[PDB]
Parts: C-alpha cells; sequence; structure tokens
C-alpha cells in the first residue's frame, strides 16, 4: 500500500545489465526458450523522470 | 412489517363459555397439535406429553393423563406430542416427535395401544377403512390398525433438501388415501396395501412447496401449495382441471359452491369452486400469521398470533366481530364442530366460543 | 527436521525390467520420468533415488542412463549407495 | 456474396476498430449465411452488445447493433447489515462495477445471487430487488433494495430411532444447538449445513467406536417454519446391535507389500468393534504405501456381518495407485510474505516424489500460522507428462497487526489488565514483534519483545525480550518490599519430538530493591550480600546487576488443550548465575500434571499434580528473597490465602515512615515495640512442594443438552514451603522454618466452564490441616486472564 | 461533481492534473467520464484517468480502466501510452524479489507486447530498461527458491530449479550467481562428473 506511493510516484533504477553466458569446450550451455527473451530496440528516448508520461 | 390491529365496530358481541388450561402446550413451536371434539366432551394435550378429557359445556376434566415416560420421581422426558389430536371409534390418536402413536380410550384416557412409526408423527391422524393414517417427517404415508395399531402398510413419497415444517393429513375417498407431499404433489394411493395410483405435481435458490391436507367433492380434489398454486384435481386421474397462483399450508374449507383460503402472507378470500374466481378479499390482517379458517354459524372464524380471534362476513369480506382471547398467541387450527366453537391458544389453554 | 526425499522413486526391480537397447520411451515407461538430465551437450537419464530421514543420514543409490545418438541405451550404470 | 465494404450503425463506446478486429468476415470476402451467422454470434460473444443484426446493403454487408447500458452508479437501499463497500467489492469480482456495462438478463440472477448470500447467513426471508433507472447517453443507475427480515434460529435438534442413548447426550455432542444458555458458551444457533455435516459424522463415529457397526443414517430433514424465523433438524437412524471384531481381510494390488500389511492389521479377536482403530489401520496401510513412493494409495473397508455369533469381518480393499513426481511447489497471493516463509512449512519436496498428504500437511501448517486469510492447494499435471507434476498453493494474505485489550478478575489479583499492541509477520518475514503490558494487584510487567521462528531451517527460534517490572510485596499478601526491575533476554527454543520441546537462554536483569520492612530473614540474605543496612528505619535502597543462563524443558503429551482427560505435562524451567553477576545462585522449578481416565467414555478422570522448586546460593551468598517460591493459593493449594503457606517474617523493631494511629503496624516502636515480633504474613521459602490428587467427575445437575461444557473437580491438596538457611538455633523462642514435615493440606470442589465473560474457574475448599499463622480463603474464583 | 458544462469541468481537471493533486483531478475526470461516455475526445479524459490513477496509486482502478480503453479501442494512435501504463502499473505492484512474481511477468508481458508492437515509440527505450530489470528481477526469484532449497537439503530441487534459469535466463547476474548452487548439488549427491562441468561454465565465464 505505501510501498506503491513510492512506485506510482517516480523512483527510478538501473540495475544488472545483461551478459550472455560463455559456453565452455567440450559441452554447450541449455536451449533458450526464448520466454523472456528482451529484443534490441535503437535509438534513445527519455527514461526515468526525464521521460513525460503526461496523457499525449 | 406485520399489518396492525383492524379496528372494527362489532354487532354482534362474542364471549368466552369457559377456559380450560393444559400444561404449556405446544409452546413457540410449530405444531399442528389442536383439541378434539366427539359427543360432549372434549380432547386435548400438550407438547409435554400431557392428555385431558373436557366436559364441553364446564370445560371440566373427566380424566387426565401424562404420557411422558418418567424413571423414578427424578426423571421424566417429554413425549412431544405433535400431531392431533383425533377421535373416531373410541380412540384418542396422537402423534409423536418421537416417532411414536398413542391410541387412548375415550372413556379413561388408558393407552389402548402405542406402535413406533417411520419417523416424526407430526400429521393430523385421519381415521378412515379401519385404518389410521400418518403421515411422517420422512414423506412416510403409513397406515396402522385402527384396533391394534400394527403398521399395516407404508408409502415413501421423496422429500426435497429444504421442508416447511410438515405435515399433510390425507382425505379418504372411495377406499383410496389422497395426500399432499412436500415434494409439492398430491398421491392417491390405495387404503387396502397402499398401491399407488395416480401422482400429480401442482409446483411451480429456494422456491419449494409443501402441501398440507387436501378435500374431495364429486369427484374432484382440491389440493393447496407453498408459492404454489391452488388446483382442482380430477378424483380418477388427479388431471389438473383449473388452477391458481398462490399458496398457503393452512387448511382451506369447500362450502357450497365458494372456496375460503388462508394465503401465504395471510389473505383470506373467496374463490369460486367450477374455476377459481376471487369474490371477496380481507388483507387487512396481512402477515399476522392467522390460523387455519373455520366456518362457525355463516361467519368465519380465524384466530392469529396476538390471540386475537377475527369473525369475517362470507358476503363481501367484511369484519363482524373481533376479540381478545388469549396472550399467547394463536398459531394451530380451531374446530368448529356441533355448534361448539374450540380453539387452542399456545400455552395449551382450550376456549369455548359462544 | 522432517524426512528429505529426493529424486526418484527405484524399485530395485524397476531396475531389472531395463536393459541396453532400448528406447528412450521403454525406460520413461518403466521407470517413468527422470527428475533430472544432463542439460549440457550430452543426453543422459540421471535417476537418483536419495531419502534422509532426521539424525540418520542420507541413503542413495544412483542410476545413471546414457543414451546414444539416435536416443536408445548404450551403457547402464547403477551405484547401489555410497560412502 | 462479394463484400466491398462493411458499414456500422448504433456504435457509441465501442469503436469502429473493436468491431471490425471481432468479426470473421472480412472486406473482399465472398460470404455465404453460415459466414454471417457465425459472424454474428462472433459479435454477440464479445460481451459488447445486446441485439445485433448482420445485414446486406446493395454491396455493403451492414453491421447493425444496440450496445449494452452503461452503469454510472450503483446504490444501495435497506442492507441494514452489510456495508455497501464490501457489498461492491463482492460485485466488482463477480462482474457488475461502474464504467462497464449491464447484462439485462442477469439482473434476476444478481438479485438471486446477493439474495443466495443473504439465505447463506440466515435470512431466508431475505428479498434484494435490482432497480435499473435509465439516464441518456445509453446510460444506466442500478438500485438494489434489501429487505433483510429476520434471521432464523433451531428451534429443534432431533435424532429418532435411537434406544441406546438418549437424544440430548448425543446432541451434547454436536455443533449446531437448540439450546444457548445466558452463563454458558456453548455455541451459537445459527445453521450452515457444514456444521450439520460435521454433527453427522460425530454423531456416526460415536455410534460406530461403540461396535454399531450396522449403524446407519437413514435421512436428515431440515425442516423450517412457515413464518421462515424457526428452523428444525431431523437426522434419522438405524442401529443395529453391537459387534466383536472378528479379523482383518485384505485385497487389492497391494504392489507385494501383503507381508508388511499383515503386521499393521493384527488385532486381538474378541475385541469389541472400534471405528477409529479402523480408519488407524486405513491411515497406517495408506501411509506405508506412502512411504514407499506410491502417491494416493486407497484403502477401503466394509464389514462382513456374522449375525450368528454377531462378530463383524472386517473387508479392506487396498489399492495402491502410480507414483508421481513433484516438478514444482509453487505459491501464489504472497504479495508481502516472502516464498521462504510459506515455502518452509512445506512437507512435501519440491524434486521428489509426490505423497497426498505431504501435500496437505503443508496446507495445514500454512493454516496454523495464521498468516493468511484462505489457502487452497492445486495439484496440476505437467503437460505432456504422465507422472509429472506441479503442487501450487494459493494463499490470500491477513493484516496481523493486532490490538489487543483483555480484562481478568481473580481472587490471587483483583482486577487484571493485559494490553497491547502485536505484530506477527512483520514486514512478511515470520518475524514476531510486540509491545505488550499486564497489570494487576501487586505487579505491572512491561516487554517489548522480537522473535524469529526459523533461526535455524528446522525450527529452532531467535528469542528476543527488553523488559520493565514493578512488584510490590505488600499487595502479594507478603511482607514488605518494592521491587522495580528491568533488563534483556535472549533465548534458543528448539523442538525435538512434537510431544517435548527444549528451550536455552542468556539474560541480564537489574533489580533496585527499597522499602523493605526489617525482617530477620531478608535481613540474613543482606548480610551474605555484605550489606548491611538499619534494622529500625525501612528508608532503604539495595540494586544488583546480574546475568544468568536459563533453560528449560517443556513436555505436552495431553489429549485435549481444553477440559484433558488423558495424558500428562511436564514442565521444568531452571536459572544460574555466570559469574560476573553480583548474585550467585541458582533455582530450578519442576512442574506436573497428569490426567487418567478410568472410563470408556471418559468422563471420570483421576488428575496427578505437583510443583517442585528449589533454589540456592553459591558463593557462601545466598539466593535473593525475590526469587522465593510461595505456596497457597488458587492455582496451588486452594482453600489458603495466597502466598500464606510457608515461613514468616520475624520483624525488628523499627520507627514506622509515617507514623500514625488508626493504621495498623508491625513491630513499630512507636507502638512500644522493643523486641522481634514474631508475625502472620508470609515471605516465602527457598524450597516448596506442592502435590494434588483431584478427581473429576460429570456434572450432576444441568441437563445433558449442554452438561459437558461445564466440568466439576473433587480435589485434595497438599503443600510445603520452607528456608535452608534459617538458624533454629539462634531464634529458639520462634519456629523452626527449617522444617519441611510442616504439610499444609486442604479438601474441596471446583467447577470450571466458559462464559460469555471469559473462562471461569470456582473453587470452594476447608483445609483441614493448617499450621498456625496460615490465613485461610475458602472461596476462591477466576475471569479470563490472571 | 456540479453540474457545470463539460468544457468548464475539462479545464478545471486540467488545472488540478498540473497541480499534483490527484484525487482532486480524479473526482472531476470521473464525472465526466460517467456522464458522457461517448464524445468526440473522451478516450482523451479515460487516458488522463488512467494517469491520474496511476499517480494516485489506486492501481486495481488504472488496469480496468486500460483493459476497458483496450477492449474498446485496439487501434487507437496511443495504445502504445496505455500499454506502458500497463506495465508501470505492474511494476508499481511488483515492488522490488522474495515475493510472487506473477506482478512482474504480467509487466515483463506489458512491455514485451509494447517494444514488439511500437519499436519507434517514446516509451520504447524506457520500457527495455524495465525489462532489463524484471528479468533479472525474474531470475532472482528463482535464486531465492534455489536457495532455500540449498539450505534445506534437497539438490534435486536446487539443480532442477538452476537448470531451468540457464534456460529461461541465461543472461542475467542472478543466474551467474546460482551456478554455485547447481555444483555443489551435484557435489552433494555424488554426480561429481555433472558438477565438474558445471564446475567450467563457471570458470570459463565472469561473475558479472
Amino acid at each position: 500500500r505505501y510501498k506503491r506511493q513510492v512506485s506510482g510516484d517516480e523512483a527510478y533504477l538501473e540495475a544488472a545489465p545483461l551478459a550472455e553466458l560463455h559456453a565452455p569446450a567440450g559441452m554447450i550451455l541449455p536451449v533458450t526458450s526464448g520466454d523472456y527473451a528482451i529484443p534490441v530496440t535503437n535509438g534513445s528516448g527519455a527514461v526515468g523522470k526525464a521521460l513525460d508520461i503526461r496523457p499525449p | 412489517k406485520m399489518s396492525p390491529l383492524p379496528t372494527v365496530e362489532n354487532q354482534f358481541t362474542p364471549t368466552t363459555a369457559w377456559s380450560t388450561s393444559v400444561g404449556s402446550g405446544i409452546g413457540n413451536f410449530y405444531s399442528n397439535l389442536h383439541p378434539a371434539l366427539a359427543d360432549n366432551v372434549v380432547y386435548a394435550a400438550d407438547r409435554a406429553g400431557l392428555v385431558k378429557a373436557l366436559n364441553a359445556d364446564d370445560g371440566k376434566e373427566i380424566w387426565s393423563v401424562s404420557l411422558a415416560e418418567k424413571d423414578g420421581w427424578f426423571s421424566k422426558e417429554p413425549a412431544l406430542l405433535s400431531g392431533g389430536v383425533t377421535v373416531s371409534g373410541g380412540h384418542v390418536y396422537i402423534g409423536s416427535e418421537k416417532a411414536q402413536v398413542y391410541a387412548l380410550n375415550t372413556s379413561d384416557g388408558t393407552v389402548a395401544w402405542q406402535t413406533k412409526v417411520a419417523g416424526e408423527a407430526l400429521s393430523r391422524p385421519v381415521v378412515s377403512d379401519g385404518l389410521v393414517l400418518i403421515h411422517t417427517s420422512n414423506g412416510q404415508l403409513q397406515a396402522l390398525n385402527e384396533a391394534d395399531g400394527a403398521v399395516k402398510w407404508t408409502v415413501n413419497l421423496d422429500m426435497p433438501s429444504l421442508s416447511l415444517r410438515g405435515e399433510s393429513a390425507p382425505t379418504t375417498a372411495f377406499g383410496a388415501a389422497v395426500v399432499g407431499g412436500d415434494n409439492g404433489r398430491v398421491s392417491a394411493v390405495l387404503m387396502e396395501q397402499g398401491q399407488m395410483i395416480w401422482q400429480q405435481r401442482i409446483s411451480q435458490d429456494r422456491l419449494s412447496d409443501v402441501d398440507t391436507t387436501p378435500v374431495v367433492v364429486n369427484g374432484v380434489v382440491f389440493a393447496l401449495a407453498y408459492n404454489g398454486n391452488l388446483t382442482a384435481l380430477d378424483l380418477r386421474s388427479g388431471q389438473i382441471m383449473w388452477k391458481r397462483e398462490l399458496g398457503s399450508v393452512n387448511d382451506f374449507i369447500v362450502d357450497g359452491n365458494r372456496i375460503y383460503l388462508v394465503d401465504q402472507n395471510d389473505r383470506v378470500m373467496a374463490l369460486t369452486i367450477d374455476g377459481g374466481v376471487t369474490l371477496w378479499t380481507q388483507s387487512d390482517l396481512l402477515h399476522r400469521l392467522l390460523t387455519s379458517p373455520v366456518l362457525y354459524n355463516g361467519n368465519l372464524v380465524v384466530g392469529d398470533s396476538e390471540g386475537y380471534l377475527h369473525w369475517i362476513n362470507v358476503e363481501d369480506g367484511r369484519f363482524v366481530a373481533q376479540q381478545k382471547v388469549d396472550s399467547s398467541g394463536f398459531q394451530t387450527e380451531p374446530v368448529a364442530a356441533d355448534g361448539k366453537l374450540l380453539i387452542q391458544a399456545k400455552d395449551g389453554t382450550v376456549y369455548s366460543i359462544t | 527436521r522432517p524426512d528429505i526425499n529426493q529424486g526418484n522413486y527405484l524399485t530395485a526391480n524397476d531396475v531389472s525390467k531395463i536393459r541396453v537397447g532400448m528406447t528412450q520411451q521403454q525406460v520413461a515407461y518403466a521407470l517413468g520420468t527422470p527428475l533430472m538430465s544432463d542439460p549440457f551437450g550430452t543426453n543422459t537419464w540421471f535417476y537418483v533415488f536419495r531419502q534422509q530421514p532426521g539424525h540418520e543420514g542420507v541413503t542413495q543409490q544412483t542410476l545413471t542412463l546414457t543414451f546414444n545418438s539416435s536416443g536408445v541405451l548404450t551403457n547402464i550404470d547403477n551405484k547401489p549407495a555410497l560412502s | 456474396f462479394v463484400v466491398k465494404d462493411i458499414h456500422f450503425e448504433g456504435l457509441q463506446r465501442v469503436a469502429v476498430g473493436a468491431a471490425l478486429l471481432s468479426m470473421p468476415v472480412r472486406t473482399g470476402d465472398t460470404v455465404n449465411d453460415e459466414d454471417i451467422s457465425n459472424t454474428i454470434r462472433a459479435l454477440f460473444a464479445t460481451g459488447n452488445f445486446e441485439d445485433v443484426r448482420v445485414l446486406r446493403d446493395g454491396d455493403t454487408l451492414l453491421v447493425q447493433v444496440k450496445e449494452r447500458p452503461t452503469i454510472a452508479s450503483i446504490t444501495f437501499s435497506g442492507n441494514k447489515s452489510v456495508k455497501d463497500d464490501m457489498l461492491k467489492q463482492n460485485l466488482e469480482a463477480s462482474g457488475v462495477r461502474v464504467g462497464e456495462s449491464l447484462d439485462r438478463t442477469t439482473i434476476a440472477d444478481i438479485e438471486k445471487g446477493l439474495e443466495d448470500f443473504y439465505y447463506s447467513v440466515g435470512k431466508y426471508s431475505a428479498s434484494v430487488k435490482a432497480v435499473v433507472t435509465p439516464l441518456p447517453r445509453n446510460r444506466v443507475d442500478l438500485k438494489l433494495v434489501f429487505q433483510e427480515g429476520v434471521s432464523a434460529e433451531i428451534q429443534q435438534i432431533n435424532i429418532v430411532g435411537n434406544h441406546a442413548f438418549t437424544t440430548d447426550e448425543l446432541i451434547s455432542h454436536f455443533q449446531l444447538r437448540d439450546e444457548v444458555p445466558w452463563w454458558n458458551v456453548v455455541g451459537d444457533r445459527k445453521y450452515q449445513k457444514q456444521k450439520l455435516a460435521g454433527d453427522l459424522e460425530t454423531l456416526r463415529s460415536y455410534y460406530l467406536d461403540r461396535g454399531y457397526a450396522r449403524f446407519n443414517i437413514d435421512s436428515t430433514q431440515v425442516s423450517l417454519t412457515p413464518d421462515k424465523k424457526g428452523i428444525y433438524v431431523t437426522v434419522n437412524i438405524t442401529e443395529g446391535d453391537q459387534y466383536k471384531l472378528s479379523g482383518v481381510e485384505v485385497s487389492g494390488n497391494l504392489a507385494g507389500h501383503s507381508a508388511e500389511i499383515e503386521q499393521l492389521t493384527k488385532i486381538e479377536p474378541g475385541e469389541l468393534y472400534n471405528g477409529t482403530k479402523v480408519t488407524k489401520m486405513e491411515d497406517d496401510i495408506k501411509k506405508l504405501l506412502g512411504r514407499y513412493g506410491y502417491a494416493y494409495p486407497r484403502v477401503q473397508s466394509m464389514p462382513e456381518i456374522n449375525d450368528a455369533d454377531k462378530t463383524v469381518k472386517l473387508r479392506v480393499n487396498v489399492d495402491a495407485g502410480n507414483r508421481f513426481y513433484v516438478r514444482k511447489i509453487r505459491f501464489e497471493g504472497n504479495d508481502t510474505s516472502k516464498d521462504a516463509v510459506l515455502r518452509r512449512e512445506m512437507r512435501q519436496m519440491e524434486g521428489a516424489w509426490l505423497g497426498s498428504d505431504l501435500v496437505d500437511q503443508g496446507k495445514e501448517r500454512l493454516n496454523r500460522l495464521g498468516f493468511f486469510e484462505t489457502v487452497d492447494t492445486d495439484t496440476q499435471r505437467v503437460p505432456g507428462s504422465p507422472d509429472q507434476v506441479d503442487v501450487v498453493y494459493k494463499v490470500k494474505e491477513r493484516n496481523t497487526g493486532s490490538f489487543n485489550f483483555g480484562i481478568g478478575y481473580g481472587t490471587e489479583s483483583g482486577v487484571s489488565f493485559q494490553a497491547g499492541v502485536q505484530q506477527d509477520n512483520w514486514l512478511g518475514t515470520g518475524y514476531a514483534v510486540g509491545i505488550n503490558g499486564t497489570k494487576n494487584d501487586y505487579q505491572t510487567y512491561a516487554e517489548l519483545s522480537v522473535t524469529n521462528p526459523y533461526f535455524t531451517v528446522d525450527g529452532v527460534s531467535l528469542g528476543g525480550r527488553l523488559f520493565y517490572n514493578d512488584f510490590q510485596a505488600d499487595d502479594a499478601d507478603l511482607s514488605d518490599y518494592t521491587n522495580k526491575s528491568y533488563g534483556t533476554d535472549v533465548t534458543l527454543g528448539f523442538p525435538i519430538n512434537e510431544y517435548n520441546s527444549l528451550r536455552a537462554g542468556l539474560g541480564y536483569v537489574h533489580n533496585s530493591l527499597s522499602n523493605m520492612q526489617p525482617q530477620v530473614a531478608m535481613w540474613r540474605y543482606l548480610y551474605s550480600m555484605g550489606e548491611h543496612p538499619s534494622t529500625s528505619d525501612q528508608d532503604n535502597s539495595f540494586k544488583t546487576d546480574d546475568f544468568t543462563f536459563n533453560y528449560g524443558w517443556t513436555y505436552n503429551k495431553l489429549d485435549r488443550g481444553y477440559f484433558p482427560t488423558d495424558g500428562s505435562r511436564v514442565n521444568l524451567t531452571g536459572k544460574v548465575t555466570i559469574p560476573g553477576s553480583d548474585n550467585e545462585y541458582y533455582k530450578v522449578t519442576l512442574d506436573t500434571a497428569t490426567y487418567v481416565p478410568i472410563d470408556d467414555d471418559h468422563k471420570w478422570v483421576v488428575l496427578g499434580r505437583t510443583r517442585w522448586g528449589y533454589g540456592d546460593g553459591l558463593g557462601g551468598k545466598e539466593m535473593p528473597f525475590y526469587e522465593n517460591f510461595y505456596a497457597g493459593g488458587s492455582s496451588t493449594v486452594r482453600g489458603f490465602q495466597s502466598n500464606t503457606i510457608g515461613p514468616k517474617a520475624v520483624y525488628f523493631p523499627h520507627q514506622a515512615s509515617n507514623y500514625d494511629p488508626d493504621y495498623d503496624y508491625e513491630c513499630a516502636t512507636q507502638d512500644g515495640a522493643k523486641d522481634l515480633c514474631k508475625s502472620d504474613d508470609a515471605v516465602g521459602g527457598n524450597a516448596m512442594a506442592v502435590a494434588s490428587l483431584e478427581f473429576i467427575t460429570p456434572t450432576p445437575f444441568i441437563s445433558d443438552k449442554y452438561a459437558n461444557s461445564v466440568r466439576t473437580s473433587f480435589f485434595w491438596d497438599m503443600g510445603t514451603v520452607w528456608d535452608t538457611n534459617w538458624d533454629s538455633s539462634q531464634y529458639s523462642g520462634y519456629p523452626d522454618y527449617s522444617d519441611p514435615s510442616n504439610i499444609r493440606m486442604s479438601a474441596g470442589i471446583a467447577l470450571q466452564w466458559m462464559s460469555p465473560l471469559g473462562p471461569l474457574v470456582f473453587s470452594y475448599a476447608q483445609p483441614f490441616k493448617k499450621y498456625d499463622g496460615d490465613k485461610a480463603e475458602q472461596f476462591q474464583f477466576n475471569i479470563g486472564k490472571t | 461533481v456540479p453540474d457545470n458544462p463539460p468544457n468548464e469541468i475539462y479545464a478545471t481537471a486540467q488545472q488540478k492534473l498540473q497541480d499534483g493533486n490527484w484525487r482532486q483531478a480524479i473526482t472531476q475526470l470521473e464525472a465526466l467520464d460517467n456522464r458522457y461516455p461517448f464524445g468526440p475526445y473522451s478516450q482523451q479524459v479515460q487516458l488522463d484517468l488512467i494517469y491520474a490513477y496511476y499517480k494516485n496509486a489506486d492501481l486495481p482502478l488504472a488496469q480496468a480502466a486500460i483493459d476497458r480503453f483496450i477492449r474498446l479501442n485496439p487501434t487507437h494512435p496511443n495504445i502504445d501510452y496505455v500499454m506502458y501504463m500497463r506495465g508501470l502499473t505492474n511494476m508499481a505492484l511488483d515492488d522490488s524479489s522474495d515475493r510472487d512474481p506473477q506482478h512482474a511477468r504480467a509487466a515483463f508481458s506489458d512491455f514485451s507486447k509494447l517494444v514488439r508492437g511500437y519499436p519507434n515509440s517514446q516509451y520504447t527505450t524506457d520500457a527495455t530498461k524495465r525489462l532489463v530489470f524484471l528479468k533479472d528481477r525474474l531470475a532472482k526469484y528463482e535464486y531465492s527458491v534455489a536457495e532455500y532449497y540449498t539450505e534445506r537439503g534437497a539438490w534435486v530441487a536446487v539443480v532442477n530449479r538452476v537448470e531451468g534459469m540457464l534456460r529461461d535466463y541465461p543472461d542475467t547476474q542472478a543466474t551467474r550467481d546460482a551456478l554455485p548452487l547447481m555444483e555443489n548439488a551435484y557435489r552433494q549427491m555424488q554426480m561429481n562428473a555433472q558438477a565438474e562441468k558445471v564446475a567450467k561454465i563457471i570458470a570459463a565465464n565472469s561473475s558479472n
């Protein structure tokens, strides 16, 4: 409840980037699944408070 | 809410010939137990197990006997008499919530016979064809031998999950018992061994219909159901002839070519027997929890929750008399035969009415 | 604490019904689905039967089944305990 | 039919795009009537429309429609017994809420629904009528008109066909009720199918346990007065006569463990049939087959009746199922309580074979926490797998923050207030934090506590306590002194047996003794501490700081926490000073309770209570007097005034603080006191022994219909207290308070039951053996927590 | 709310939204949307209602506004906004890691749909970042369960989950942290031959 009033406010975050895991020789990493996979959407828009979330 | 107490200028003025008291009576328990008149003597009782015979003019006590079994001076268990009272053939028939039916001698109040039945003998025992018909809280229609009270035969009507506090005492005609059912159905059965003739349904969350006492004239059975229709069934087939969307669980009288019944919500009315056409209607005693109506000296008499007796004119539905007779209240049915108008307040107090 | 139970139940008899040269479906039919395989390169049915009642320690047999390129039993490795 | 264009009519809220998206038929398609019917009932299936018509214009395909009316208001009228917002809360869940629309076919269903709710809470005369008022722009305001009416009550519970037992004594064990005394808390007289359902089973087991194997419930009628205010329950039965257990016969796909099951089903022939032992077998077998991996072993048992011998042969059909494996144990609904806090109460393991019961144990152990309103299990087969499954627990989280206020009354401490602020799931971590207080005649206690039930993964708890206790000895019917104390405790409590549990902790305490009326025994201890104050001036003050190692063993094997009739409880608590403390002592307390039933019905019970206390100084000092033991009172040795048993004070002649006549003093020089004074008020001792032999019996005059809610007890109590540092040699003229042979005794009656006010317990006792100075208090009572 | 004409009420609600006082804006808009549900610019109001709900932290009311808006208007120009807000609304409920991750998943869904459908949107770049967060978050949720079961004694349960993580969230920091628990889990069941490989997967890659 009270915690949501902080999120509904404006608080932002910058967390662990995504680094692909290497595969040793004589084996392989498991399969992609692809469910949670984020495409590389190009360009820069404002983010975290810089972005105007007012309704157009 | 509850409708108030109608204010009515009453000429005539009724009275009380006498009033005798039985021990505590039915209490606040919904019960059928009511007085019984036969040969200038009055048989009444209470839930506790006490039966009394009374002179029908003095209200004086011929005999009195308790049917509650006691183990010593200290222990006494209520007999819970709930169905009755009925007198015919010099016997007094009463049904127990302990699933026992007692037959008492009219002479000394002695138990002629006692019999275990299929369950709570709530219904008014009806005597005919040399048998006593019991309608038990399990939808069991049993017939005890009038002589020794042996279970000659048993019919089983199906019972809904939810039921109103039964039951339906049957009417016997041409060797067949016509009974209403908690199912919502009128069932006719042969008196000999309980052969199933026909079974007609007149029913229409929890919307259901318990029946209770049908009446037959000239090959037409008449039956009434909870929030279900009133119906004139053909006595031979049990085929519905004419309907009427209105219900009740207290008895109704058939007289002349009219009908009067006490509605779900305690409306007194007058219907035509041929088509159920409404004549007069009295909504002034709404939700006062009226008792079964009776026909007394051309007037309709009904008791109510606050112990008021209401006398209404059968021609236009106008009241003709009003009366306070007991504080305990009136719930069970009046008995109006032999010119004697008996009734029983919940506290077991019987009342002769002139 | 409560008894720790882990892996596949192995009836020691169900281990008899399996012999080299079976497809994965027969072993699967006769031993049920393996709780774990090898997710790294090879493919191997791991049937661990581990059970541990409190203050009695672990009893564990490891039934390791190695299938070839074509999903057919080539090696049947049974360790009925540990030390 | 070539469709070159699609055209709309009647669209208002629903834009063109949504409709156009919804349709199978599209522009440029060749259409038959089939494709139009599909389109129509496709448009109808979007929940947006009331009536729809898809017709053919010259070339165009015209979709005509009228949208559902948009709810703008939901008003409530006549709902006395339900909050508008809560009633709204149910409604938004079911489907109807502002902003959305009204299916004009469902108003009846709304009505019946709410009406159904009201039926399911007692008011069978309840009538909910929905009035729907139109507004412009296809808007609507729906007003729900409530006529609640009176709630019904059970005018009678009745049983027919019972000859071996009285009806009332059977109803005595029921949940549903027909009588509810003003002074008893026997239960309400409201009706719910679940209670009845339970009552049927209780009624069943009652007979099945006593050998009535052919016992049957023929039917159960629920009658209801026409006025809708009265309810009648009739349960019809058939009691077949009794039966001896002949033997057990096992048959089924036993999975080959028939060698073991014979051991589970061994029986002594000629043992009266018993329906619980049967169930025990049924679950024992089911447990065994569960131990061997099978998730859902089935065991059914039917009695083969042999009328000749009147001995039943128990026919058991076993049906061991398949094995399954839990791929996942999931948790949803825990929006504040961390996953690890739910997952610890599991008895089913992830990545292991399935135990149907172990999945239910986790459900119950999730219920016991009181962290969640409702908690339900769902066992889902993994897609494309013949034996793999995900067990999913769905929880509805409950606010666990609590304001609590209690009040009790007892002859031992008069009125007693408890009051506190509590949080048992602090921030959804399983931590319990509380600020709590207690207040009676002779003391005030206030504490702050934080505790972790799982400092170890296996259930070892971590205790933390900060406290303040103000104690006034005079009010406790003792010799006078004042002890204001503060300090802190940390304690580990580890489980070991489900019947046994152990605890051990470190605690620091600070006592500031003051206002002590000089007496011998007390002062004897002061000299041990190196302290020597005035014996004629109670203007004194002593302060200590002590560190202690505390230990405890609790054992609980009572059949029932309430009105126990078998089993035994045993509590051991001990204190010891760890070097550095100003004091140097140890203390040991042992409580024993033991119930022995002596009839099958467990209504004649023999109790045996004991209380043993011993403490002592170590370094040649003495145990402090404020750690002494006492006896006599409501809860130790009845018949006597609280704490009266034991050594008495021997006061020194002293000048009272503010002396005045009218008030009574003890050995006041200003009343002509020049020498030591014998007294009546107790001081306590360092050695205490109490024991009691109660005899529980049935209450003899209350009707059996509720005569089991009240427990009678006939007791014989014994007690003794003494002082091992007492010098009989120096004080010849005074009694020997080192002698333990002085046994105090009493005999009396006690009644116990549950009132609207709370837990009651009375006791009327006569002390037939009392030693000089002992004070009697024959009539004792207790209301609530004290 | 007064019965004044909507043109002024909108101006009123347009001078309460800027103020930052949301409960004030909500009622004035709600009046307009309840009373006038399909004007020429009545969706322009619904958007503001959604925007007000989100900031007033009445999220269940925001969701039910969004979903209605989408159901009735999926081809409107500004669905990217209305979906981005759906993402935010769930991120708000997520509140972050040890707890029920369904909300984070739903957020993941909403933002994924956003970036798929409208990659040149104004809100895409931030949505990506939020997706990067929610990914590692959802991984960490698995890491926690792995950790508990590692403390518990179940190792099968661990490697199954670490494996699951390697399948679903291989490129997250949580997953890199999880491999040692798998290696251990193998070493505890004496599947050293299998642990040995996990060890290589660790050694042949960064802790970052």
